[PDB]
């Protein structure tokens, strides 16, 4: 019944991109099934290829999310922008299938649109330059598409500033020691920069909950102390602690060290490459080329039936 | 055949499009009405691509799409009812229907539109509540002016143009100094300030306030130097005494004439006394050179002017355009 | 009610004067931040709100109940 809880429940993140694990699983499975059905119907127009499993889709989504984060670190981008880009990526590929649009391109598309969503509107040419992309249009061709995928929700909430605020709140306690707080803040911030972005943390937990989970991972004592202080001054306390513990475990399953796991060449060759070959043989033939999709949609919007280049 | 595409088409079918109300360089507005309730009217703003911009989606489009959703729910902010993509790969915003124009056309129509102190008080209350709701959610508007204050059917004023908005920047995060129309830009932005706060908006509000009283732009400079000179002339010359560090702003400039002492409350009474002493006080508090001493939106809503007679006009009784 | 019944009053936290962070010290004395009107109070309030906003929002149960 807290006012801040209501104001958070009024956000687009909660009403549009916050579900239960079962709902998210069913959505991903249905999206994969719809992609398979559409590509199968299109192909017959005959030996069909082997389509990706929902698990394989999720594995590729996680790998390319980690690669997007590495790219953002290479571009010296702000934490908020990197988190927004990763969230846009995950949302687009929860509403769209990996077999429909190429993630290798949607990664850069999400980084660009996240820059825009965080108030930074760079020149597309400078962006492509910094990412060694020769044709900048290859990025623009996905922009509006990505906008549709995330269902036009551009306001994404992150727990970094919440972490700093919680550290400030703990600083007022006279028993806590400054060095311990500094170490805890550093570790919790290092966690927030990777763990909640590679897992489904944003989908099942609140920025405050994710921040408290990262802190509990950095120093459980301080997080438990903060919760005890807030609730000393009931059932809600136990439920909050349980949610924080669930988020803590979901995060611990993918700690920042696992970065080296998602950039490992052996892990790539063993777990990633087969999936990419299967995708290269089962991908959507019409929707994969974003530049051509954009061209044909422009020509359909302008030229209705006055065509002079169609030969049959 | 895409699921998201058919979902967008289902959302687009929810509203029937009608007459074209306006043709703008930024977007085209059509009248519309809900399919389930044809009595429920709505405005469909279809954002037309700007051929001049080669960097993809325009910043004003993204900014509106983000912040209109963030702020929706307040009576004095234009309501973003829905968003959907059209078949021609364009953006469409289904918004509140505000047929009574804006506040600029009411102010300018001096021959036919008559309003008094209570009306200015009600309008300023609406504007101040809108800006307070903006800042309460950590959003700067940075383009507050009369023509961006639309009027609903019942007379409630809504802040509309969010193409220049921005979230509150963190410490050390630089912001643009090129925001807010020249006539309504605060002195710190003219000086190129890169780390400012909500005060920048309050200044614009003040400049709206003043414009409501004299029914003409207060400081209508044609160049940035003209704006600085007008602020020095009619408000006061900024100096290290009243504004520590002003001479160190990235683009600080002074016409190098005899400095003008900052005018006090009484100095305004001669021109703006139409709103009464208490009212003028508020005006003065919104027009402080140092943004640190500039009144805040919360402080503004708590000012004594609102409860001072005469009471503000009921929105149902506000002046309408002819 | 001057805020039109929309006044935000936090429930589980309060923004007091003693709140501060050492990383802010280097900016609070930066000429541009003070002379340009940057609000550290607003930043502190935003940080606290985001740290406590939605603390009791149980996504799984609330979404499965709908
Ligand atoms: N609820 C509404 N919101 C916005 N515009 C409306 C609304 N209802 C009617 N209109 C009409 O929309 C027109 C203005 O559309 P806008 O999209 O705001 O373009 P504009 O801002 O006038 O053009 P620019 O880009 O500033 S030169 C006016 O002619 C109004 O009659
Ligand atoms: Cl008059
Ligand atoms: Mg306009």
């Amino acid at each position: 019944i807290a006012s801040e809880d209501a104001r958070y429940r009024q956000s687009s993140q909660y009403e549009l991109w916050s579900f239960s694990p079962s709902q998210l699983a069913s959505m991903r499975e249905k999206t994969n099934a719809a992609a398979r059905a559409r590509i199968t119907e299109r192909l017959l127009s005959p030996t069909l290829p082997e389509f990706l499993t929902p698990a394989e889709e999720l594995l590729l989504v996680t790998f390319y999310t980690a690669e997007l984060l590495r790219a953002g670190d290479h571009a010296d981008m702000s934490d908020e922008i990197k988190a927004t880009a990763a969230t846009f990526f995950k949302r687009f590929y929860i509403t769209n299938s990996i077999m429909t649009y190429p993630p290798q391109e949607m990664l850069l598309v999400a980084l660009f649109f996240g820059c825009k969503a965080e108030g930074a509107f760079p020149s597309i040419s400078d962006f492509a330059k910094t990412f060694g992309r020769e044709r900048p249009e290859e990025i623009l061709a996905g922009e509006f598409l990505l906008c549709q995928g995330i269902r036009f929700a551009l306001d994404v909430k992150h727990p970094f500033r919440a972490l700093r605020g919680a550290i400030m709140e703990l600083s007022t306690l006279p028993d806590v020691e400054p060095a311990r707080l500094v170490a805890a803040e550093q570790r919790a911030r290092e966690i927030l920069r990777f763990s909640p972005l590679i897992t489904d943390a944003y989908f099942h937990f609140t920025p405050s909950q994710i921040m408290l989970a990262a802190l509990s991972l950095a120093d459980r004592g301080l997080a438990e102390r903060l919760i005890q202080d807030t609730f000393h001054y009931s059932h809600v306390r136990d439920k909050v602690l349980g949610t924080i513990e669930a988020c803590r475990d979901m995060l611990s399953k993918e700690l920042p060290e696992r970065r080296e796991h998602w950039n490992n060449k052996t892990v790539y060759k063993a777990q990633i490459q087969p999936i990419r070959k299967k995708l290269n043989k089962c991908r959507d033939p019409d929707r994969w080329n974003l530049v051509e999709l954009q061209r044909i949609r422009r020509e359909q919007a302008s030229r209705k039936g006055f065509d002079s280049d169609d030969e049959g | 055949p895409d699921p998201v595409e058919q979902m967008n088409e289902a959302e687009k079918r929810k509203y029937i499009k009608g007459k074209k109300l306006g043709e703008g360089t930024y977007a085209n507005v059509y009248l519309g009405h809900s399919r389930d309730d044809p009595n429920f009217k709505v405005a469909i703003k279809k954002i037309k691509v700007q051929a001049q911009y080669k960097d993809g989606m325009a910043p004003d489009a993204v900014r509106e799409l983000k912040y209109l959703r963030e702020l929706r729910g307040h009576p004095n902010i234009i309501g973003l009812i829905s968003v959907f993509s059209s078949k021609d790969q364009n953006l469409n915003l289904v918004l509140e229907y505000l047929p009574l124009g804006d506040l600029e056309m009411l102010i300018r129509d001096v021959e036919r539109v008559r309003y008094g102190a209570a009306d200015i008080k009600a309008w300023m209350g609406m504007l101040t509540r809108a800006v307070w709701w903006c800042h309460e959610n950590f959003i700067l508007h940075r383009d507050i002016k009369p023509n961006n204050l639309l009027i609903a059917a019942d007379g409630e004023v809504k802040l509309a143009d969010f193409g220049l908005a921005r979230s509150f920047a963190d410490p050390g995060r630089r912001m643009t100094a090129n925001v807010i129309t020249r006539w309504y830009r605060p002195p710190e932005l003219l000086f190129g300030a890169r780390h400012y706060g909500g005060a920048v908006d309050i200044w614009s509000v003040g400049m709206v306030f003043a414009e409501l009283i004299i029914r003409s732009p207060f400081l209508p400079g044609n160049t940035e130097m003209e704006q600085i000179t007008l602020i020095c002339k009619h408000i006061g010359t900024p100096t290290e005494e009243n504004w520590p560090g002003v001479s160190k702003l990235p683009e600080w400039w002074d016409p190098m004439e005899e400095p003008i002492p900052v005018w006090g409350k009484d100095a305004y009474m001669a021109r703006f006394g139409a709103v009464g002493s208490e009212g003028v006080d508020l005006l003065w508090r919104t027009l402080q050179l140092d943004p640190k001493k500039r009144i805040t939106a919360r402080e503004m809503l708590e000012h004594r002017w609102w409860r001072t007679d005469p009471k503000p006009t009921r929105k149902e009784d506000l002046p309408k355009k002819s | 009610d001057p805020f039109g019944g929309m006044e935000f009053v936090p429930s589980r936290y309060r923004v007091r004067e003693e709140l501060n962070h050492p990383s802010l010290d280097k900016y609070r004395i930066d000429q541009q931040h003070i002379t340009g009107g940057y609000s550290f109070l607003d930043y502190i309030s935003r940080a606290m709100f985001e740290a406590f906003a939605g603390l009791a929002v149980f996504i799984e149960d609330e979404k499965e109940a709908g």
